[PDB]
């Protein structure tokens, strides 16, 4: 569980994030150091490069997409396994993704959080984002089965 | 590395397992679906119930392919290259399901094989079935 | 969770266990399977080869203790958390011990029980025992900081 | 494997690290012992207070033996052969503590390095630990 200053922290650093932004480099992201994550998005047109990953505007639109609800999930600290119920409900019955993915957006997450941040990203406060990324790829792998 | 004992040891289990290595892979498979459910993403278009023949027709080309690996075990790279480039560039199976497999293999290996699931025989069967996973997920970048 | 057919299943086949003997089986398995493991266990003797390992008297006497507390744990399957809460602080703050070592021991356990009961450790039966060896594993990791 | 790209990735990235080898390595044990502190099990012998002669000396030992790797890139098994038998035959190490420090390497690494760390880099920089950490726990078993 985060203390009371790890949620202060992550809230105070997520104040200075563009979220369309940062999200659209996360996914991306995931696309090029994970390739294996690109078997989702056979529909989205050129991943033929590290280059084509990123600057390709579907890549970005789900990036805007997952995390403006992981953003909207940061109010919800205490309950994400009943914010993200239906979205796991939805991952694990229609879209079969593994969890796994959500652990690897997580990692590349952070990454780009230090890069972005850099060392306003410390030591403690990567410590409090493990935490929330651990809690959301948890909550969002619950109603798997 | 396998060593010389380890790929003796391989080979004496699996040499024992004989013709129920497809029967085999196919309970390897259903004790994978069922103890680990995330598993069971990689396969919406199967009827993952027990008895599938769907499951025992996989199962089966799971036992062939450690077949071929264990005859081919000090040239395996070459000998799954093409399930390799399968498993890397279609499937994309996340590599961490890699393992829950193999620990199921173990399990089935362990649950019918009384007298040859040694302490000794059950390590290197776990190196080989990590050999066999790190060649599969080789190509995946 | 365990479902009830899941706690039946447990149970049924616990009783049928000979906790001493499994449990020296089970660690000296860890030790043979998992080398690195034997780094807790330098007063133990010799540990040289499989053979010396799994007739080890001291490998067999700690197997013993370790299943014996395991066995404890299974008659409080809702509390895991709080009935190992005392030996998870003893394992971080005296033993040292990392965590992954309680999963690599459930996966052991799991092999022995197959490999000692054949046809009747089924897939369901496993796939119980895999929540037991997870949930244990996790209520002994809780209390590391 | 390593591709030509990757390794021309890792010297440029790690070539501009330098003389802070020393500073980085330290900052990436400390983000570890705080992001998971199970690998603190493996240091109760250290002050692992922020600061310390020992994390920072430690961090020095671990980044320039990633120097000594990445300029021996094409033969890290043996160049890293005497660390990798320290970590098989003596430390002991959990094999899955390897992917929470290097992690942390690459966090630092991002934090410091905002020209060098493209995706494409990241990809090379995560292949190239991975591939050390592989090497050091070769012997294992
Ligand atoms: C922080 C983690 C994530 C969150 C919060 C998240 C959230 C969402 C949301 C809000 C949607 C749209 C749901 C709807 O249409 O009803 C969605 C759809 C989807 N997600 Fe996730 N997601 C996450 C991670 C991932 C990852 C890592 C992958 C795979 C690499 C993934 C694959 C998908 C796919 C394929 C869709 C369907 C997209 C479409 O129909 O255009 N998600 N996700
Ligand atoms: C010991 C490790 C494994 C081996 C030897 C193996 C082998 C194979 C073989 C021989 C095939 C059939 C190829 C063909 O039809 O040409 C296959 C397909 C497949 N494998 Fe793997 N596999 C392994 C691990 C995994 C894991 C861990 C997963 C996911 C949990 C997985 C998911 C699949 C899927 C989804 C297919 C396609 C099945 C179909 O649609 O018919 N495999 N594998
Ligand atoms: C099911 C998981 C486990 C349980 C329930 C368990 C339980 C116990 C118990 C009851 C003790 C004796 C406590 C005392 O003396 O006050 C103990 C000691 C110990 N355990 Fe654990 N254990 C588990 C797994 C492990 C594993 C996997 C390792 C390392 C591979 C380990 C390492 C140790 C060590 C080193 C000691 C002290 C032995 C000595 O006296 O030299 N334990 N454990
Ligand atoms: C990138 C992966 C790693 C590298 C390059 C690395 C490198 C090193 C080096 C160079 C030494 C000192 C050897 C000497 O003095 O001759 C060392 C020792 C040590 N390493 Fe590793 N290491 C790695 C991963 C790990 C991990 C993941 C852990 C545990 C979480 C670990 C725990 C230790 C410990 C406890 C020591 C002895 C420290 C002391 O007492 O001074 N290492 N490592």
């Amino acid at each position: 569980h985060l203390t009371p200053e790890e949620k202060s922290a992550v809230t105070a650093l997520w104040g200075k994030v563009n979220v369309d932004e940062v999200g659209g480099e996360a996914l991306g992201r995931l696309l090029v150091v994970y390739p294996w994550t690109q078997r989702f998005f056979e529909s989205f047109g050129d991943l033929s490069t590290p280059d084509a990953v990123m600057g390709n505007p579907k890549v970005k639109a789900h990036g805007k997409k997952v995390l403006g609800a992981f953003s909207d999930g940061l109010a919800h600290l205490d309950n994400l396994k009943g914010t993200f119920a239906t979205l796991s409900e939805l991952h694990c019955d229609k879209l079969h993704v593994d969890p796994e993915n959500f652990r690897l957006l997580g990692n590349v997450l952070v990454c780009v959080l230090a890069h972005h941040f850099g060392k306003e990203f410390t030591p403690p406060v990567q410590a409090a984002y493990q935490k929330v990324v651990a809690g959301v790829a948890n909550a969002l792998a619950h109603k798997y089965h | 590395v396998l060593s010389p004992a380890d790929k003796t040891n391989v080979k004496a289990a699996w040499g024992k397992v004989g013709a129920h290595a497809g029967e085999y892979g196919a309970e390897a498979l259903e004790r994978m679906f069922l103890s680990f459910p995330t598993t069971k993403t990689y396969f919406p278009h199967f009827d993952l119930s027990h008895g599938s023949a769907q499951v025992k027709g996989h199962g089966k080309k799971v036992a062939d392919a450690l077949t071929n690996a264990v005859a081919h075990v000090d040239d395996m790279p070459n000998a799954l290259s093409a399930l390799s480039d399968l498993h890397a560039h279609k499937l994309r199976v996340d590599p961490v399901n890699f393992k829950l497999l193999s620990h199921c293999l173990l399990v089935t290996l362990a649950a019918h094989l009384p007298a040859e699931f040694t302490p000794a025989v059950h390590a290197s069967l776990d190196k080989f079935l990590a050999s066999v996973s790190t060649v599969l997920t080789s190509k995946y970048r």
